[PDB]
RNA sequence: CGGAACGGCGUCGGCCGGUCCCGACA
RNA sequence: CUUCGAUGUCGGCUCUUCCUACCGUCCGCGCGCACCGGCGCGGAAGCGUCGGAUUGUUCACCCGUUCAAGGGAUCGUGAGCU
RNA sequence: UCUAAGCGCGCACCCCGCCUCGCGCCCCGCCCGGCCGCGCGCCCCAGCCCCGUGCCCCGUCGCCGAGCGGCCCCCGCCCGGG
């Protein structure tokens, strides 16, 4: 939902007086919950725990929201069977609302939680690069369909209960 | 007829920007589209399909136009007049006036709406 | 009757204030008619309103105090308290005072 | 546990409840199909069981031994002596079923119609159909409710009445029967038929004709009170049953807890 | 995404589509099909009908052809009408078949020494005649390919051996050719 | 008669039958039609 | 409220609140109403609801109504406390009925949108009209009840021509103390 | 719609390989 | 576990109901289905599933016939009986 | 390619009829009397033919009549036989 890019090392030491500082971009809803995606990594990942660690930054990054872009993620999800991999590409202005887009669509279709799921890698394709049909058609020049859904104006239903002809679509 | 394509200008049935005509400018996909309006008050934002009834009019607009550019053409085109006239655009103005009114006009109102209901009778009765 | 000329805007008694295991007669339940958000209910807030008992013919008068939910239904208190046969009966939001 | 050896229900259910018949006499019920366009008749008559006989026929039946052959059979005198119709009543089919538009009478109603309204004819302040008989015999109010009956009606039916008094009975009251009329080309035929008839004797030559079939619509003959094995036909229990060999000895089984409409139990017969 | 299919017109037949009843106009007749049972887009667009389906998903995918191969088999059915020929087929004992009515039904006699008689009504808008050169042979000739296509159906079935094996007793009428002469 | 029996075997004889099913099928069916997706068929002579 | 194309169970929850709101509700032309699904499940829905029966007296048991409007009377005593007196009251407030009556041909119907099959349910979802599944369990009135709305079209038709034509004298008298209150009513 | 091993050319979403303007014999 | 200041304890007789995991009849389809028959399968609980010798027996077994499925209902059925 | 849209035929089963009961209601007869209400286009949603309104006051001034739609009222026994 948000986006930070959340930089933490290993805590100084005799033997090592200066340890590696890793970077990692952590899509997540707030501070806290990034610290907590960042530190789960750098468990498994470099074998350091968040006891044995300091996080030095946790920095959150407005990014431009004018125009839409296409993203490309890359994760890796837990389902009752088995730790899948999959790439899923989206359209949206942004990178933090395109993983808002791919957790819905995984919770939806792949019953998967943010917790199971591991971002490898979030990119902007290009109009040319995009492999998924449901982002190439708009990705075209002129895109013209009739509204996907106008009989969803029954928002006037609710307000109104009982009108006196049925309203035309 | 009318179509989800850049430049219908949309009257937003939901939202933060209820009441208020704004303009497509890219399809993210069926159920979403970016719209903005400069000559509204609508800022930039991506909203659902669903929180957005197309209007018949579509403005020219040139791709992927910023606000700057956007604003220009909204502008110059006389679409948002064409609709701003039009039965749709009559009721939407005269709906934003409704919504507008404290307690004490509602009343005013009602004592108005109900010298109607007589009157009607009056004339349908002197129409024998 | 003290209401003669008195406009009113329509409303129902819908019940009392109550949950599926305790009911609470003090505050009593109005559906005020053209009002159908929590937004909309701060309209008509703070107003007098009356329901005439079905037995006496006179007005049990009272004030709406705050909104019940998202759907408009306001929260009011009576001067008695409503004898429950007076559920769906009108109550009367007056225009004046 | 199952019953061990199949064996049908005693009795039918869809005669129950086999109760006194609150209907005064036999009722018609349904009337035979209406059809259309074919030659106009009387539905049904009212007579009065007389006898049986036993008569010789010769029967050509191919494929019955008895082809070409003589046999004795059963047949029951019914006494119908003439009816006279009285009235006409038309029903219109409607979205709730027939609901009768009205009923014309004739100007003048016979005695027996007339005893049948009243119970006790001699202390009876005979008011019936006064203001009626001076409203019709002018002619014009028949003939305007007839024409009520033309335009918004389907089903034209006559009402006629027995005449007690041609048959051995003591009722001295006219049995009071509807009898639809059936063929027309139009209703307007049906009604134009039945004012022929109107305050005028009908016939069972007229109605029926040898050879064709009838269904008889009665009341049974009464028995009263009477037990399980009488009734309904249930098996008398071994001669050494305590308290009695004419019952059903298990009305029921634990569950369902209350006794059921379909198992046999003492009341009224015939 | 819309799911588009485009059938041309024969200049043979004058078309007219309202809502969703296609009607096609031909020198054999005039035939009507309504197709409000599925959400297509059906347009004149000069001497091309397009059925045009929107927002495809599993079977709405499916729709734009049925429609336009529906419509063309109205196209030419009109133009040249539709001849299925059915041959009885015996060993034994002959069919005797009889066209009666002013050739709008049929009365298959004698199948298997049979003492019923199986008499099939035509469906309006399709003649049965016998073969003037085939022989123990009848020709369904009418404009519609549902009506025609139905009625020989109907024919079949009617003549069907009740236990038997089947394969052994391989008796019936049977559609042989289905054409548009 | 020959090409009548032909005829005959066409509309009585040549099948695939679902051993589960036992539904008639095309003879060039993969799964039957009732026996959803089931891919076993024969017919015999 | 006209029942053509309301989906039972969606317009029959809207009713039962304005029941119980006092509202005097009647519902026309029930026959038309819709139930979501394949019409031979949705009979076999209903032919399995009339199965349930008393065993020891099927008198006593449940009573399965078998007309269109005498089923969606049912459908509201189910979303009613029927056996309170509150409900009992708002039972007898509905009047409900198949085709529009005699009784109900002169007042003004109005039609609840949310409730409705077109708006609601999507192209696909099988819809079923109630009348359809009343035949088959046995209504014996359904041949009777489209004679009767085929000739209370016609006069509606009739009707309406000369109405169309009493407007446009109601109409063209636009000038009076109508045309002040409608410029102060803004 | 408690539920299994197993089926599905129901429908959506994936992962990994093979061919296709050397047209997926003409 | 629930009942011991008591819920009468097998089979038969009598009587109703219920289920399907269908034996015959019905409808399709398949056979190593020529026919007759058998046999497998899906739908189907409307009707039928009887008379007897021995046994307290349910069961068993045998004889017979319009050739004869299986069960539940406080192991249905004692102020019904034996 | 029997199915996905569309269509035909289709079971001793199911539902309806016929039959048994029938609360209510209806028409009529006697009687023909009060009381109450005030309001009608239709279709279709992948043409939706110009939409995204309206009503929003059942007393809050509405209440005559007309016309329609209601509602209520109304109807003996004893005795003797079957």
């Amino acid at each position: 939902m948000q986006k930070y890019i959340v930089y933490g090392r290993r805590l100084p030491s005799e033997k090592f007086p200066e340890p590696e500082v890793f970077r990692m971009t952590i899509y997540a809803p707030n501070e806290i919950v990034a610290k907590s995606r960042f530190w789960y990594h750098l468990k498994s990942l470099k074998k350091i725990k968040r006891t044995h660690g300091e996080i030095l930054d946790c920095q959150h990054i407005e990014e431009n929201g004018d125009f839409v872009k296409n993203f490309g993620v890359l994760l890796r999800y837990r389902s009752r069977v088995g730790q899948h991999n999959m790439y899923r590409e989206v359209r949206e202005t942004t990178s933090a609302r395109a993983m808002d887009k791919v957790y819905s669509e995984m919770a939806g279709q792949c019953r998967a939680r943010y917790h199971d799921i591991q971002i490898i890698n979030v990119k902007e394709v290009a109009d040319e690069d995009v492999r998924r049909e449901k982002v190439a058609m708009f990705t075209q020049k002129g895109v013209r369909f009739p509204h996907p859904c106008p009989y969803v104006h029954v928002k006037r239903a609710a307000r109104t209960r009982f009108q006196d002809r049925a309203p035309h679509v | 007829h009318r179509f989800v394509e850049a430049g219908r200008l949309v009257y937003l049935g939901d939202g933060p920007d209820k009441g208020k005509l704004a303009v497509i400018v890219d399809i993210l996909s069926t159920a979403a589209v970016l719209i903005d309006g400069p000559t509204t008050g609508v800022k930039r934002q991506v909203v659902s399909l669903r929180w957005a009834m197309l209007t018949d009019q579509v403005i020219n607009i040139s791709e992927k136009p910023t606000t700057e550019q956007l604003k220009k053409e909204i502008e110059a085109s006389p679409a948002i007049d064409t609709f701003m006239n039009s039965v749709w655009g009559k009721k939407i103005q005269q709906q934003r006036l409704r919504a507008k009114a404290t307690f004490e006009d509602m009343g005013k109102i009602a004592k108005l709406r109900r010298e109607r209901k007589m009157a009607m009778k009056r004339i349908a009765m002197s129409i024998k | 009757e003290e209401i003669k000329g008195k406009t009113f805007l329509p409303a129902i008694f819908v019940g009392y204030q109550r949950s599926r295991a305790k009911q609470r007669e003090n505050v009593a339940l109005v559906k005020v008619s053209g009002i159908y958000t929590r937004a909309e209910t701060d309209k008509v807030l703070g107003r007098l309103i009356a329901i005439i008992h079905s037995k006496s013919g006179k007005p049990i008068f009272g004030k709406i105090c705050r909104p019940h939910g998202n759907s408009g239904m306001v929260r009011a208190r009576f001067y008695t308290n409503l004898p429950g046969q007076l559920m769906g009966h009108k109550v009367r939001v007056f225009y004046d005072n | 546990s199952h019953r061990k050896f199949s064996c049908c229900r005693k009795g039918n259910l869809g005669y129950l409840p086999r109760k006194r018949c609150t209907r005064g006499r036999g009722r018609c019920k349904t009337f035979p199909p209406d059809v259309q366009g074919a030659p106009i008749h009387l539905t049904a008559f009212l007579g009065y069981k007389a006898g049986c006989t036993h008569v010789m026929r010769f029967i050509d039946h191919r494929g019955s031994n008895l082809h070409n052959r003589q046999a004795i059979d059963q047949a029951t005198i019914i006494d119908a002596p003439p009816m006279i119709c009285t009235a006409i009543i038309g029903y219109a089919k409607t979205p709730k079923g027939l609901r009768a538009v009205t009923t014309v009478w004739a100007a003048h109603i016979a005695e027996p119609a007339m005893r049948r309204f009243y119970r006790n004819y001699f202390h009876a302040e005979k008011t019936a159909f006064s203001t009626y008989m001076k409203k019709a015999a002018d002619g014009t109010y028949i003939k305007e409710q007839l024409g009520r009956l033309k335009q918004h009606a389907d089903v034209i039916r006559i009402v006629a009445h027995t005449q007690p008094a041609l048959t051995p009975l003591k009722q001295k009251k006219a049995d009071i029967m509807e009898i639809q009329v059936n063929g027309g080309a139009n209703v307007a035929e049906k009604v134009d038929y039945a004012y022929a008839l109107m305050e005028k004797p009908i016939s069972i030559k007229d109605v029926f004709s040898v050879g064709a079939q009838i269904d008889t619509i009665s009341i049974t003959r009464g028995r009263g009170f009477e037990g399980v094995v009488t009734r309904w036909g249930v098996t008398r229990l071994p001669r050494k049953t305590r308290r009695g060999n004419r019952k059903v000895a298990c009305i029921g089984a634990w569950h369902p807890a209350n006794v059921q409409y379909t198992v046999a139990r003492a009341g009224q017969m015939g | 995404l819309c799911s588009s299919m485009t059938i041309k017109v024969p200049t043979d037949v004058e078309c007219t589509i309202n809502k969703r009843v296609v009607t096609v106009k031909g020198k054999k007749g005039t035939l009507v099909r309504d197709f409000s049972h599925a959400p297509l887009d059906i347009t004149h667009a000069n001497d091309t009908i397009s059925v045009a389906v929107w927002f495809p998903r599993g079977k709405r995918n499916a729709l734009p052809r049925t429609i336009c191969s529906h419509i063309e088999n109205m196209f030419k059915g009109v133009t040249y009408g539709f001849e299925y020929k059915m041959r009885l087929a015996y060993a034994h004992f002959p069919i005797a078949a009889t066209v009666v009515d002013n050739n709008k039904a049929i009365e298959i006699r004698n199948f298997m020494h049979q003492i019923k008689t199986r008499r099939i009504e035509c469906l309006p808008g399709v003649t049965i005649a016998m073969s003037t050169n085939v022989k123990d042979e009848l020709i369904l000739r009418g404009i519609s390919i549902e009506d025609v296509s139905h009625t020989a159906a109907r024919i079949h079935e009617s003549l069907k051996v009740p236990n038997k094996d089947l394969r052994k007793f391989l008796d019936g009428c049977y559609v042989s050719s289905r054409g548009l002469q | 008669e020959p090409t009548l029996i032909n005829l005959a075997r066409e509309y009585n004889q040549n099948m695939m039958i679902c051993r589960h099913c036992y539904a008639r099928n095309p003879l060039r069916a993969t799964n039957c039609r009732r026996c959803r997706g089931t891919n076993l068929r024969k017919k015999k002579l | 409220i006209d029942c053509k194309g309301h989906i039972l169970g969606r317009l029959s929850a809207i009713v039962a609140k304005e029941l119980l709101h006092g509202h005097e509700v009647a519902l026309v032309r029930c026959e038309k109403a819709i139930i979501s699904g394949a019409f031979r499940d949705v009979k076999a829905h209903y032919l399995k609801k009339m199965h349930k029966r008393t065993n020891f007296n099927h008198l006593r048991g449940p009573f399965h109504f078998r007309a269109p409007a005498e089923i969606v009377r049912r459908t509201i005593r189910g979303m009613i406390p029927y056996k309170t007196v509150r409900g009992s009251d708002a039972m007898s407030r509905l009047r409900v009925y198949d085709g529009i009556p005699p009784c109900c041909a002169r007042y003004k119907r109005v039609v609840c949108p949310s409730a409705m099959a077109y708006l609601c349910l999507r192209p696909e979802r099988r819809r079923c009209e109630v009348g359809r599944v009343a035949h088959e369990i046995g209504w014996q009135h359904a041949a009777d009840v489209e004679r009767y709305e085929k000739r209370r079209l016609e006069e509606c038709d009739k009707w309406y021509q000369d109405k169309i034509q009493i407007d446009k004298k109601i109409a063209e008298a636009a000038e009076k103390d109508a045309e002040l209150q409608r410029i102060n009513a803004e």
